[PDB]
DNA sequence: ATCAATATCCACGTGCCAGTTATACCAAAAGTGTATTTGGAAACTCCTAACTGAAAAGGCATGTTCACGTGAATTCACGTGAACATGCCTTTTCAGTTAGGAGTTTCCAAATACACTTTTGGTATAACTGGCACGTGGATATTGAT
DNA sequence: ATCAATATCCACGTGCCAGTTATACCAAAAGTGTATTTGGAAACTCCTAACTGAAAAGGCATGTTCACGTGAATTCACGTGAACATGCCTTTTCAGTTAGGAGTTTCCAAATACACTTTTGGTATAACTGGCACGTGGATATTGAT
């Protein structure tokens, strides 16, 4: 008696993803190789995500990620930044960019 | 005191987004260009949620219709569920 | 007598694996939650119509890796893929 | 006896300032307001959740925020710093949205 | 081995434009615009119509699901004209029983 | 006596084959019998609408068929069928006839 | 006594001759060699379709010409009339191709 | 049995660049246009190509057909009529 | 350059709420175990169309010369946003009454599911012709030199 | 204005292929009719959270002074357009070779389908606390006038 999730080396729940294929009308059958496989890229990228972030809220010396420290993970790694580019990340803000020839001197 | 919605929309108010877009210099005219184009946009945002509400058969529009709305015009947003 | 499932108990477990010393508010919780579906509905979905355009029946493993290379940038898609394959050596022989 | 700064330091940090920051820029009772004569011009008496309205703001403010920093860019582009609305035309007209 | 048969909407096509303009020909490249046309708008409205069932727990794509649809893809005129020609095309349907 | 159900909606497209796609291609698990006449009907009058524009555009040039450079000119130049098909490429399309007025001379 | 058009007016009768046409405007060899290097580089041993080599030349040229009126539109805004590397650079990137 | 194949972007002539600026409507040409269209081309070239091979390898097949050049372009947003569904 | 006005971090301490924690149900999934059905991987062969090549022709590409008009550089005047102080009104922050979201349950009109009959759409070969591409000269419009 | 030089619009006349037509073949859908399954409209009832109201706080509007950035004007060097001579590389048309796409058949590993068992995730009340917002003084940085 063990989950497929712990036979498969993950944390992200395989039976559940497998249900969600199933009720969400992408095709009439789905193998027990696909809600696995599929679990763990969505485990992988959360974790690519959470690590970045996490690095952004120990810099601003911070013990918890508030939603400024992910759009500050995502909008500084490139390929994140393409993967979101058309996204936008609630509470948020932008990255701190002035143009060069509006400063002085 | 009476004046339309659309100039709730302070100039001060259009002014910050500017300034968190990193803009120096406003001309005047251009509050009135923001203005319009703001309401542009929530007029197309609105009249999608609104159809996704009536389908539902219900009369209070929620927050998974507006996300629905603009998932539909490409403006997509993470975090108000779904 | 309701029941409204989501990601938040992956995503913190996941959390603690990477960073066991950070926390998360509840504001990015609902953005990771975002990110979760949003990707899955991606993923699901490219693999869908690429089961369609072959004429097949069965959305396979296969099928969501061909999907993972569309949807992912280079990098992303090379460390995506071999997770992918390692998770379900990792089943099929357990 | 009065201290001024010079036209453009304030500006500059009030960038500064607002690009650090994250909070909505417009007036919560404005914008609900300007929402709710919007909706009724398409659906009468409409109720809404406060997180409805709260998800339109994060997602207007968003998108003029985006949209005066491609203004920025055509105004640099022709060797000005005032943003003028044949700037935020002409980034609409490539954007696709208008024209 | 007799090659399979691939359809498209070359007929239908046709006949619409003997309606329209009845002394009017086209060409099969033009005939091939007009197919992928077809084939874009029906996923297009079929898919909204997938997702509108879906974001209200129902199994079922009914004729309200693709009027639904047709309110949010097609623009303004264009989307009243043809939510006219879909509801008539429907209730004549019902009658005729 | 056998109608298809294409004449019985007073229609020129076919509502079985649309009903056929529609279930194919799981957009959902039931289909009832007006979605696939609502559709049918729709995309038959979508067709309609592009074909009166283009054959209009084909007789303008003395042209007594349609090719591509119609339908291109019929859709670019109506707003609301342009507006429906911004993000779409005709084959040997071309573009509308437009010049900057600020390039002409004197 | 030699007939000289003044600089511009070929142009301009150039414009009006591309637009009213449709044919492909880049070769058709040069441009099938291309699509086969850069398909040859990313897989070996591929071959193709007279049709899919027609269907990326096709896309091709309408993306070329759409993104050459969005820079004719860039420098226009500019103060000129000759399009510049940095137009095409503005153009991408507020079209979200550059960013 | 082939030719090695290099240095292909530079048959994408310069009076061919030029006729697509013009058919755009643009009346004058620096000349570091040229080396900027071509670089921009080949990127495009390179994102489309990429996804039809990627389509073709899933089908396991070895011949790049018009269908996955469509499905390439509809999903990098380039929908193509007139070459298929 | 020296200063003075103003903004800006920095280190420390403060209460408070949202985050973390834990416990208890428990229906809802998820897992298990069985019988059952089936898609599609594998053989094979058919045959479409992609690749290859030769050879001739002229439609364009290349490269040079040369002049002209455009872009960049520089000046300059004035008018419009920025800066700032002030006066105050709209926005912001809290309470208790019901609209309507959402749950539960019944049951009928409507959907799928089979088998069977019927005919519409597609392929094909033969057949057909007029629409359209191409080539031509000629009348007209435009352009640039004067 | 006058003028010639050049390109262009337009009707005419021409063969050829693509498009239209008609025949039959026919398997592949589509329609028909039966019995079967089930979703979701309809009652009903429960209960979140959306609206209404009244009272407190700091951001918005107005008006004044001026600095500087914008547009308009003028110059000049040179790079880009226009033209032509030169000839190469693409286009065109045909032929035959075979790779590999695509059809058909067989058949098994892997899917679905039920009933059944096990536990995991979600909710809720109650509890808990430390991380962060926020206040402060005081040291430094920045900015602008002299
Ligand atoms: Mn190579
Ligand atoms: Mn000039
Ligand atoms: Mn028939
Ligand atoms: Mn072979």
């Amino acid at each position: 008696a063990k989950t497929r999730s712990s036979r498969a080396g993950l944390q992200f729940p395989v039976g559940r993803v497998h249900r969600l294929l199933r009720k969400g009308n992408y095709s009439e059958r789905v193998g027990a190789g696909a809600p696995v496989y599929l679990a763990a890229v969505l485990e992988y990228l959360t974790a690519e995500i959470l690590e970045l972030a996490g690095n952004a809220a120990r810099d601003n010396k911070k013990t918890r990620i508030i939603p400024r420290h992910l759009q500050l993970a995502i909008r500084n790694d490139e390929e994140l930044n393409k993967l979101l580019g058309r996204v936008t990340i609630a509470q948020g803000g932008v990255l701190p960019n002035i143009q060069a020839v509006l400063l002085p001197k | 005191v009476l004046r339309d919605n659309i100039q709730g929309i302070t100039k001060p108010a259009i002014r910050r987004l500017a300034r968190r877009g990193g803009v120096k210099r406003i001309s005047g005219l251009i509050y009135e260009e923001t203005r319009g184009v703001l309401k542009v946009f929530l007029e197309n945002v609105i009249r999608d949620a609104v159809t996704y509400t009536e389908h539902a058969k219900r009369k209070t529009v929620t927050a998974m219709d507006v996300v629905y709305a603009l998932k539909r015009q490409g403006r997509t947003l993470y975090g108000f569920g779904g | 007598r309701s029941r409204k499932e989501s990601y938040s108990i992956y995503v913190y477990k996941v959390l603690k694996q990477v960073h066991p010393d950070t926390g998360i508010s509840s504001k990015a919780m609902g953005i990771m939650n975002s990110f979760v579906n949003d990707i899955f509905e991606r993923i699901a979905g490219e693999a869908s119509r690429l089961a369609h355009y072959n004429k097949r029946s069965t959305i396979t493993s296969r099928e969501i890796q061909t999907a993972v290379r569309l949807l992912l940038p280079g990098e992303l898609a090379k460390h995506a893929v071999s997770e992918g394959t390692k998770a379900v050596t990792k089943y099929t022989s357990a | 006896k009065p201290h001024r700064y010079r036209p453009g330091t304030v500006a500059l940090r009030e960038i500064r300032r607002y690009q650090k920051s994250t909070e909505l820029l417009i007036r919560k009772l404005p914008f609900q307001r300007l929402v709710r004569e919007i909706a009724q011009d398409f659906k009468t008496d409409l109720r809404f959740q406060s997180s409805a309205v709260m998800a339109l703001q994060e997602a207007c403010e968003a998108y003029l925020v985006g949209l005066f920093e491609d203004t920025n860019l055509c105004a640099i582009h022709a060797k000005r710093v005032t943003i003028m609305p044949k700037d935020i035309q002409l980034a609409r007209r490539i954007r696709g949205e208008r024209a």
